[PDB]
């Protein structure tokens, strides 16, 4: 029995730009076991229409998936993902920061 | 296309 | 999975050869399996690797390239007497295909012919009465048209296995008439020396 | 040049909670084309890219009855696993199973494999001359006891090297615009002042096909390999992988330092500077 | 089980009515087939199951016919609207235990009639036929028959009894029988068997012979209106004891 912690980053699909339309990403990846809750931040509170990619898994048999949304970023407006798993003690925050 | 698959562990 | 046209008739002791052809080359496993009369199919022999597999008098032969099968049947004995089902599958998992099947007959061997006709009285009623042919080596066959009334049956090969002792036996009857039992099986070309008594 | 097909599967207990939840999922490259969830309530093999869905009725029902097989098997897998490691029915356990078929740039088997996996670690491994396996531990044995018995490495050996390449060679033509392109990566510097004495130089490549890139620095001819924040090869969503490495330079030394970018698509490697 | 297991092992059949056939595998078996065989062929497809799910449907001769595995054990063939074109001896048979390929296991079978009228069905009048007088002094040996007359449809299975056992040796049984009246579709059959002992054998009046025939013709849920008895699944038998 192994248990491996997610790598988590947050970005947008294209570069970003103030009031155009965009898809905000978050690329949980290199966990174990699979059981994962993942969410899309708004100024604090999540994102109801929040879509993820299938279940895959790298040559070392940990697993990595895709959550993403629509969105358009503005100046003020801060977005992060926020992740839950076996392996850590509280949800793990990510922030959204633009060049990375 | 998967392969036609029943064999156990 | 086409299979070779039946029936087919063997000597006693002798090698009875049994062959099936298939399309598909793709083919992992192969089976030989034996149906008497009125039974479900057994499994005589399973094949996979090319050339020869031996199991005491059986032995298959599987040629993956020419993509066929094939069971030789060594000294065959009457017990033998069976349709041979040639079978394969894709693999597990997939279909299971089965040929049409060669109706094999190992005829007996009668060393010591005897042929005769007696007549039979049921325990019922005296009046019913059947004639027994029996005794009779395989190269004579029996025939029916006789008349509406009069029924004839087939060769029955009959094995006592305490005595050492094989017997074709034929049974013949009419419904009502004033039946000849001595020219019962007066169709078929009966042996010249029968005896009736 | 080189391609693959690969399928990956995932089947994951959930003891007093219905049956196992069972994932399979089907890639070409780093593009999937099919999938198949448990708790869906198609209950089908769905198709998961543009190329796949000309295929007709028959392909679907025949993909879907045998991932249900799948499905099925590894859900006794979990059950036998179980019983061979000796642990609870109320614990929840994971078993993964990869296989698939490479191919080189002649379109001709490379290499094959298939592998499993039982809660993270390796289980049981199909060798590269596909006629013998790799028991982990004492449990691993006993399948490859049944297996050897079975035959199976002659059962598979003739799909990775006959039916799996036959199949790849059929989708790579069918998705001619999708598999065989060859997007360039579309690469841009940036400039972050860490301090009065530091300064951070990231080397983007946004937007390239396949995922297979290298991004190293240099620090005027030599690489300067240490000192690099290099991330995952990230999926941009819409088909298109990004990725980016940063290295830290002290304030008016940023020309000095360069990035050196390989790729496919790239005819020349790139090798750009600040500004 | 041990060994598959069908039922009902023969079946009449009311033209126009259902019929479900069952088969009950081998324990752990992964995959389930099924197949019809007509009069003097090989094992026709219909279809087949891996654990629960029907895999192929193309091999059903017709929409009528219909197949389910529900719990991945015990299949069951349906047959809705029976013609006199569905009769056939329907077999199933299972492979794979615990997924690794094996042989296909068949089970007993179901021997299918569908008649148009159930008033066609017919028990065996059977009858003993004692050893001849000049048989017993020119061989030495002493062949009875049996004569099982004027059944439908062919459901019969002839059985000798030599002092209320069973015995196989010196046993010869018709492989098929013949027609009453050939002319007819739905002609009575008739099947004749011929047990061979010793002539001190026979002679001795200790031993007891009999000729035992189990029929299989209609069920108790099958209905009667006629006069005479209802053709039911029945042994009739007939017996003759030794003398000198």
């Amino acid at each position: 029995m192994i248990q491996r912690t997610p790598k988590i980053q947050v970005y947008s699909r294209h570069p970003a730009e103030n009031g155009k339309s965009n898809f905000l990403n978050c690329y949980v990846s290199g966990f174990h076991p699979s059981d994962i809750e993942v969410d899309l931040l708004k100024n604090g509170e999540r994102i109801e229409k929040v879509e993820h990619s299938d279940l895959s898994f790298s040559k070392d048999w940990s697993f990595y998936l895709l959550y993403y949304t629509e969105f358009t970023p503005t100046e003020k407006d801060e977005y992060a993902c926020r992740v839950n798993h076996v392996t850590l003690s509280q949800p793990k925050i990510v922030k959204w920061d633009r060049d990375m | 296309s998967l392969l036609m698959w029943i064999t156990q562990v | 999975v086409e299979q070779n046209s039946g029936p087919l008739s063997v000597p006693e002791g002798a090698i009875a050869s049994l062959n099936c052809t298939y399309s598909d080359r793709g083919s992992q496993s192969f089976f030989w399996y034996r149906q008497y009369s009125g039974k479900s199919p057994e499994l005589i022999m399973f094949i996979y690797s090319n050339g020869d597999k031996e199991d005491g008098r059986f032995t298959a032969q599987l040629n993956k390239a020419s993509q066929y099968v094939s069971l030789l049947i060594r000294d065959s004995q009457p017990s033998d007497s069976a349709t041979y089902l040639c079978a394969l599958t894709r693999g597990p998992g997939n279909q299971f295909y089965f040929g049409t099947g060669t109706s094999l007959t190992v005829i007996p061997n009668i060393q010591n012919p005897d042929p005769a006709v007696y007549q039979l009285r049921d325990s019922k009623s005296s009046d019913k009465s059947v004639c027994l042919f029996t005794d009779f080596d395989s190269q004579t066959n029996v025939s029916q048209s006789k008349d509406s009334d009069v029924y004839i049956t087939d060769k029955c090969v009959l094995d006592m296995r305490s005595m050492d002792f094989k017997s074709n036996s034929a049974v013949a009857w009419s419904n009502k008439s004033d039946f000849a039992c001595a020219n019962a099986f007066n169709n078929s070309i009966i042996p010249e020396d029968t005896f009736f008594p | 040049g080189s391609h693959s097909m690969r399928y990956f599967f995932t089947s994951v207990s959930r003891p007093g909670r219905g049956e196992p939840r069972f994932i399979a999922v089907g890639y070409v490259d780093d593009t999937q084309f099919v999938r198949f969830d448990s708790d869906a309530a198609s209950q089908r093999m769905e198709p998961r890219a543009p190329w796949i869905e000309q295929e007709g009725p028959e392909y679907w029902d025949g993909e879907t009855r045998k991932v249900k097989a799948h499905s099925q098997t590894h859900r006794v897998d979990l059950g036998t696993l179980r019983g061979y490691y000796n642990q609870s029915e109320a614990g929840s356990h994971t078993v993964q199973r990869m296989y698939g078929c490479d191919v080189g740039s002649d379109w001709r088997f490379l290499r094959g494999y298939h592998q499993y996996a039982y809660d993270g670690k390796d289980y049981i491994a199909l060798k590269e001359d596909l006629r013998s396996w790799t028991a982990a531990d004492m449990a691993a044995q006993t399948t490859k006891h049944k297996w050897e018995a079975a035959h199976v490495a002659e059962q598979l050996r003739a799909y990775l090297e006959g039916t799996c390449v036959e199949w790849l060679r059929r989708y790579l033509e069918n998705g001619k615009e999708t598999l065989q392109r060859t997007d360039a990566p579309k690469t841009h510097m940036t400039h972050h002042a860490v301090s009065d004495h530091e300064a951070t130089l990231r080397c983007w490549a946004l937007s390239f096909y396949p995922a297979e890139i290298t991004l190293t620095w240099q620090r005027d001819g030599e690489d300067q390999t240490q000192d690099t924040e290099l991330v995952e090869t990230r999926p941009a969503g819409d088909g298109t992988f990004q990725k980016w490495a940063a290295v830290v330079v002290p304030s008016g030394q940023e020309q000095r330092y360069t990035c050196h970018v390989q790729h496919e698509g790239l005819p020349k490697p790139l090798t750009l500077r600040w500004e | 089980g041990a060994g598959v297991s069908q039922s009902p092992r023969y079946k009449v059949t009311k033209r126009g009515q259902d019929v479900a056939l069952r088969c009950d595998p081998i324990s752990g078996h992964v995959s389930l087939y099924w197949y019809r065989q007509a009069l003097g062929q090989g094992p026709e497809f219909l279809t087949y199951f891996n654990y629960e799910a029907q895999q192929d449907k193309s091999g059903l001769p017709n929409d009528r016919f219909s197949a389910e595995r529900p719990e991945g054990s015990i299949s069951t063939l349906t047959i809705q609207r029976t013609e006199q074109r569905d009769s056939a001896m329907y077999r199933c048979a299972s492979s794979s235990p615990g997924g690794v390929s094996t042989e296909a296991f068949f089970g007993q079978g179901t021997r299918l009639t569908v008649v148009e009228d159930l008033n066609k069905v017919f028990p065996p009048e059977v009858a003993v036929f004692e050893p001849s007088e000049a048989e017993i002094s020119h061989t030495q040996k002493a062949t009875l028959v049996c004569l099982a007359t004027g059944f439908y449809p062919d459901h019969v299975e002839l059985s000798w009894w030599v002092n209320g056992k069973e015995v196989h040796s010196g046993v010869c049984t018709d492989p098929q029988p013949l027609k009453e009246q050939p002319a007819l579709n739905d002609s009575r059959y008739a099947l004749s068997s011929r047990l061979r002992v010793s002539a001190t054998f026979w002679q001795d009046p200790r031993n007891h012979f009999r000729c035992q025939v189990q029929f299989y013709g209609l069920s108790e849920n099958d209905e009667w209106t006629q006069d005479r008895a209802k053709p039911v699944t029945q042994i009739v038998s007939a017996e003759a004891w030794g003398r000198a």
